[PDB]
């Protein structure tokens, strides 16, 4: 309640002056973002190896 | 509770850079200050997945290319009450 | 790259902003934040005062140097709204352009009309007096012209300082790390050279305060880069080469030196060493104490004309801190040693970058006015609860 608390809307002027976003302009996305410790990524990591492997097996299954 | 977080950022399609800065101090302060931080981002556009070792000089988002377009989206990464990112004290 | 930065650093300054601006109802009991033309130098509050009982309010008046632009150097003056305890505007006007640089502009304390005007520009000090802002016209194309040029140095004066008892009796300390006191009274029209009552070649470095005692007409004290205080008295033979004392205050170049105006034993020096030193005059060998709460360059200090235990300090990191210096040695909590040391009192941020001056208000208590350099001014007073 008291860490991220935005501190202002305020209005920033470009180069020319024009109002640009305060943080506050809610973009369209796609790329999406995850955090975590090192068990997370070691999990990622085996995980995309076994993937790579079967894959490889698909490739050659003609 | 870092997967709760993830939950309420991801259904949201879109999200503005201050929101998703609240999210990785949340995360960060339900973590602690001596675990390693590592990030994971999932382009379902291009379908890439890239892990990158977040420490405490790394920003948040890495993927803008104009410098007024810089100007916008990494200045909204110093509105979080928590000191700079980027920058050690 | 750099960009990102930049930015980021100019939105947390927003931040702090209405992070100020949203919680000042519980803080202060007066704010008024004016937008001025110009950046503005310098202020000092002037000691007389209309008092409009029936309406209900005081006013006081100001006197601002401003720069419009680059060349463009002007004064102004203003009157200021304070409201009434015993049963709402900023108001700019009286506006004369300066030949040059004004970095510190001075009035002579038992005569308003003189103000001694320096700048980073010039090496000479310009005093005007009441003909000259009253013979100014503004439909003139010409500025003013000050009663005299006073011209010792040769690097252009840092400050200055009037005697507050000896009449007419002034100070100016210089760039080429030199001192000069004059005397008004003591002209000649053929010598504009009389006026120099001493000069003085003390420092090592750069100058950047020389200031006089404020009951004592003999003492004054001076500050240099070269991390010195040095104290002088003018009545002293060697005085032009040999200073009465000479310590090691600091270990940064010295910004500004206060003078206690109610006690006149203590003084208080600031540096970029983010840390103010405390001063008693019969132990000098002993930094008296060390308040610490800035974590980059302060610049600039002053005492409370009402009570002596409350010192204002200001500094980079956009903050002004006052001081109760009733709290040395006291206890606090654990949570309390959060914010500082005891003996903080208050912290002020209201601004958006360096402030550039303070001032009090000596017709209201607990008041200061801050004139910033994002064209801002500032008068504020917090709540008696912090202090009632």
């Amino acid at each position: 309640f008291s860490t991220g608390e935005v501190w202002v809307n305020c209005k920033f002027t470009d180069t020319d002056g024009s109002l640009l976003d305060d943080g506050t302009k809610l973009s369209d996305r796609s790329v999406y973002n995850l955090f975590g410790n090192m068990s997370l990524y070691c999990f990622f990591r085996l995980f995309h190896t076994l993937y790579s492997r079967l894959e490889e097996i698909k490739n050659l299954e003609q | 509770q870092v997967f709760m977080y993830y939950e309420k950022d991801r259904v949201q399609r879109r999200t503005s850079p201050r929101q998703q800065i609240m999210y990785r101090i949340q995360t960060e302060t339900a973590f602690g200050p001596d675990e390693n931080l590592c990030c994971i981002d999932w382009n379902s556009q291009t379908r890439q997945s890239a892990i990158r070792l977040m420490g405490r000089e790394d920003l948040t988002m890495g993927t803008l290319k104009s410098d007024a377009e810089k100007w916008c989206y990494y200045i909204g990464s110093y509105i979080m009450s928590s000191p700079t990112e980027g920058i050690l004290p | 790259q750099a960009s990102e930065e930049g930015i980021n650093q100019e939105k947390c300054i927003n931040e702090e902003y209405k992070i100020w601006k949203k919680n000042s109802p519980f803080l202060y009991d007066l704010i008024i934040t004016r937008a001025l033309e110009w950046p503005c130098m310098s202020l000092q509050w002037y000691p007389e005062q209309q008092i409009f009982a029936e309406h209900g309010y005081t006013e006081q008046k100001m006197f601002l140097g401003v720069r419009a632009d680059v060349g463009k150097y002007l004064l102004a003056v203003a009157s200021i709204q304070l409201p009434y305890l015993n049963q709402l505007r900023v108001n700019i006007s009286n506006l004369y352009s300066h030949p040059e640089s004004v970095c510190s502009a001075k009035l002579m304390p038992q005569d308003d009309s003189c103000v001694a005007t320096v700048g980073n520009y010039h090496n000479d000090v310009l005093v005007f007096d009441k003909e000259s802002f009253e013979s100014y016209s503004s439909a003139s194309e010409s500025p003013l012209k000050p009663k005299y040029r006073l011209t010792k140095h040769t690097q252009p004066c840092t400050s200055v300082c009037w005697n507050f008892l000896s009449k007419g009796t002034l100070v100016s300390g210089s760039q080429d790390a030199t001192l000069s006191c004059w005397d008004l009274n003591a002209y000649n029209e053929s010598d504009s050279a009389s006026v120099l009552k001493v000069h003085i070649s003390s420092h090592e470095k750069q100058v950047s305060d020389v200031r006089f005692h404020y009951k004592h007409q003999d003492l004054l004290a001076s500050v240099s880069y070269d991390q010195y205080l040095h104290v002088h008295d003018i009545r002293r033979p060697d005085a032009s080469t040999k200073p009465a004392r000479s310590v090691h205050a600091h270990s940064g170049p010295i910004h500004s030196v206060a003078f206690n105006p109610h006690n006149d034993f203590i003084l208080a020096t600031c540096s970029t060493d983010k840390t103010i030193a405390l001063w008693d005059l019969r132990n000098l060998n002993q930094r008296l104490h060390t308040l610490e709460g800035h974590e980059d360059i302060v610049t600039k200090i002053s005492f409370s004309p009402h009570e002596e235990p409350i010192l204002a300090s200001t500094s980079a990191d956009r903050r002004t801190l006052v001081w109760d210096l009733s709290r040395i040695g006291e206890d606090q909590p654990a949570e309390e040693a959060q914010d500082g040391p005891p003996e903080l009192l208050f912290m002020h941020g209201g601004h958006t970058s360096c402030t550039i001056d303070m001032d009090w208000c000596p017709n209201y208590n607990w008041t200061m006015a801050t004139a910033a350099e994002d064209n801002i001014l500032q008068i504020w007073t917090p709540s008696r609860s912090i202090w009632g």
